[PDB]
């Protein structure tokens, strides 16, 4: 195989420090609409469940 | 943290373990057959005709 890629674990183990990655149940999107995305966590972060 | 829509990936990388085959295609090894009933020796003429 000739295409390659060196990999880099970049970025630390952290909740938001990970990527978002979105389905919807209704369909695909094809266009991105104004659609305010807002993720929300909980405030109790020193129980691991 | 506006979270955005970004543009669609490029492709599909898939990691999965592979199995290892340097033990199989081997020749096989079956199970050895039993062997055909041979005669045993020193069979002998136990029995002699009366008289």
């Amino acid at each position: 195989v000739l295409p390659s890629a060196r990999w880099q674990y970049c970025g630390a183990p952290d909740g938001s420090q990970r990527a978002v990655l979105v389905q919807f149940s209704n369909g695909k999107l094809q266009s991105p609409g104004n659609m305010r995305f807002t993720l929300y966590e909980n405030k109790d972060s020193t129980n691991p469940r | 943290g506006g979270l955005t829509c970004a543009s669609a990936p490029q492709g599909t990388l898939r990691i999965l373990e592979g199995p290892q085959q340097s033990l199989s295609g081997s020749p096989l090894q079956p199970i050895p057959a039993s062997p055909p009933p041979q005669i045993p020796p020193g069979l002998r003429p136990r029995f002699c005709a009366f008289g």
